RNA sequence: GACCCUGUUGAGCUUGACUCUAGUUUGACAUUGUGAAAAGACAUAGGAGGUGUAGAAUAGGUGGGAGCUUCGGCGCCAGUGAAAUACCACUACUCCUAUUGUUUUUUUACUUAUUCAAUUGAAGACAUUGUCAGGUGGGGAGUUCCUUUAGUCCCUCGAAAUUUGAGGCUAGAGGAGAAAAGUUACCACA
């Protein structure tokens, strides 16, 4: 890729295609990524997860599946925290699991807690796409949450086509730049090959 | 609700727990409800008629002469004979031993009849097990060509061997080979026949084992090996002959991943074959989607055979066409 | 009498070796062309779709995205669904049309091939022919590894929205030669 036309594109999303469209939606951007030759059907499926450490989207509805020594730090945080009767309650009614998982985008689990989790709702709420992420044994909530999100989960589907939502208005040009190059070097380290492989960029927005 | 039809369903008619959720799937619920009655329901029994040593008409007056009560099944066959009482057993009867007449079900006819074999022509059946459809092959083409039959169980081929020459075929040798090896052994064939082994879903009054001993695992093996079944007999035929043959897809089984998907997969691959009207005089057209995934529009021209429409097993019935 | 045995005869059952090959057979490629008529395939350029179920519904699919917003219709939401409709952004199959072509067949003839009489006429692009890649081979010439089970879930080929199947590899146990041989709580005879 060239830097040159990483910057063209960018003054021509910011503040070209902010004057042309006046966006009345969240402003953000998203990278669609096609690719030549590589049969999703075959072997050698990527499914790998890019560190961030920008947080492009803010509004990031969170929750956590807390043991003991969470519930005051979460509170404080206003962080949703569940004891073991309420993951009880939620496994009582499946419908309700769900509707909750489309609200919240991401899980955090503890360490014990993913071993309970298996039992009965563990591959019901697996046939999502949903995989809640480990806690290490630091337990600090705060900026843990902050490194656990924004980590861009680069999965192969059967489909020839890939998009990824990346990138605020409200941030400077330097830095979400180093989130385009970051997203596409690991993306390409994924791949089976290198540059070759891809076939398009489109850094467009949504708007 | 779906959740307590799925489990009053299990309970009551005895099914697996996944395969009532797959059959519910593909129909709307009133017809899954007439569709379970007729399934586990018996079928009506059905004569074919040998038109070498005989015919239709004379052979019914024997048999109502030796007692049997019969009526000629519908107008798609001139060949079938439905019974409905007996005072002699059939296969008693001396008419049975000449080889007048033999004990067949209604989804043996129609790949035949699907089929159109003709004289001095090559022709072929990957799976002969009864022998009921070799028979029948063997009748259209008047004692010409030649059949080569064929059933990886030395078992059956004991009745394949009793049934041919009882019936007076004269023309038909077996082999008990594999049949995705059939190919590489002779090729070039004009009218390839194939009844794959399947699920037994369209058949559950003969195999009640299916009501529960069928699976995930079951399901994905099974349809696995129709694919490499069906790229066989594309890899068997002619593309060009002096009269034009043709393959027959036929299974057993009601399922979706051993219908509608392996023609799927074998018109992907192979691009030299096409799908026309089967000939069949009626039946329903194939699902264009079913979970998400097309399928090409050809499948419209295949017909699927239902218990609780007509009183015959569940069936798929496809003929191709080679180009090339 | 039952019952046991011996010999002959039936019913079997298990064998009856390996390598090239006669024979025989499948596919592919050539002599084997020249026209017409059609048909089909792909090469590009246009036009239009779509009702398994449920969902109010003729839901390709996919990226996001929650009023983009002319009416606040459509939205949002709610359902219903594997997938959900607003908004923009992408590209698939099918069926037609066109010419912006490459072709492949079938039919109809002719002989420009090919085969017989002859030693110029008919058949006629059919055969026929040869070469590769195979199948079989109780025949001809010489010659003296598989079976049962598990693992590497390692490698290869398949299949599947991520797990399977088939081959490879490894390790626990077995081994005078198409003229005829061993066996049965079996049959008929002596």
């Amino acid at each position: 890729i060239t830097v040159a036309g990483v910057r063209q594109n960018v003054a021509e999303l910011l503040d070209y295609s902010n004057n042309v469209k006046k966006r009345n939606f969240l402003e953000t951007v998203e990278l669609q990524i096609g690719l030549k030759n590589y049969d999703p059907q075959r072997d050698k499926r990527f499914s790998g997860t890019v560190k961030l450490p920008t947080v492009p989207r803010p509004n990031m509805s969170i929750c956590i599946l807390g043991d003991q020594h969470d519930i005051d730090r979460a509170k404080h945080g206003g962080i949703d925290a569940m004891s073991a009767d309420d993951l009880k309650k939620l496994n009582k009614n499946k419908k309700l699991i769900k509707k909750l998982a489309r609200k919240y985008d991401a899980f955090i689990a503890s360490e014990s807690l993913i071993k309970q989790i298996p039992r009965l709702l563990g591959p019901g709420l697996s046939k999502a796409g949903k995989f809640p992420t480990p806690v290490s044994h630091s337990d600090d909530l705060s900026a843990k949450v902050n490194e656990v999100k924004s980590t861009v989960k680069f999965q192969l589907k059967k489909v020839l086509c890939m998009g990824v939502a990346v990138g605020n208005v409200g941030m400077t040009q330097e830095q979400l730049v180093a989130n385009i190059m970051l997203a596409i070097n690991y993306l390409v380290s994924l791949l089976k090959k290198g540059w070759q492989n891809v076939g398009s960029l489109t850094i467009k927005a949504t708007m | 609700y779906t959740n307590q039809l799925l489990k009053d369903i299990c309970a009551y008619y005895g099914y697996n727990e996944y395969l009532a959720e797959k059959l519910l799937n593909l129909f709307p619920p009133r017809e899954a409800f007439a569709f379970f009655e007729a399934n586990e329901t018996p079928r009506p029994v059905v004569i074919r008629t040998n038109t070498l040593r005989t015919h239709r008409r004379d052979l019914a007056q024997a048999l109502i002469n030796r007692g049997v009560t019969l009526e000629p099944v519908g107008k798609w066959s001139k060949v079938g004979l439905q019974v409905f009482d007996s005072k002699v057993p059939l296969g008693a009867t001396p008419e049975y031993l000449a080889g007048h007449y033999i004990l067949q079900a209604a989804s043996s006819f129609l790949p035949v009849m699907a089929l159109c074999p003709q004289e001095n022509e090559r022709c072929l059946d990957m799976a002969a097990a009864p022998g009921g459809k070799t028979t029948h092959m063997a009748a259209l083409m008047k004692n010409t060509g030649v059949i080569f039959a064929n059933d990886p169980s030395k078992s059956r081929a004991k009745g394949l061997i009793g049934n041919i020459h009882r019936l007076g075929v004269r023309n038909t040798i077996v082999c008990n080979y594999d049949a995705r090896e059939f190919p590489r052994v002779i090729g070039g064939f004009d009218r390839v026949l194939l009844d794959a082994p399947c699920s037994g879903t369209g058949v559950i009054c003969k195999d009640p084992s299916v009501k529960t001993n069928r699976d995930a695992k079951d399901f994905m093996q099974l349809p696995h090996t129709q694919k490499q079944l069906l790229l066989a007999a594309i890899d068997s035929c002619n593309h060009a002959s002096k009269t034009g043959g043709y393959i027959v897809y036929s299974t057993c089984s009601v399922c979706v991943e051993e219908n509608e998907e392996v023609v799927n997969y074998a018109l992907s691959r192979r691009p030299n074959v096409k799908l026309v009207e089967t000939g069949l005089p009626f039946g329903k057209e194939g699902f264009t989607s079913y979970m998400g995934k097309t399928f090409h529009p050809s499948l419209k021209l295949t017909r699927r055979f239902y218990p609780h429409l007509y009183n015959v097993d569940g069936f798929f019935v496809a003929k191709f066409k080679k180009i090339g």
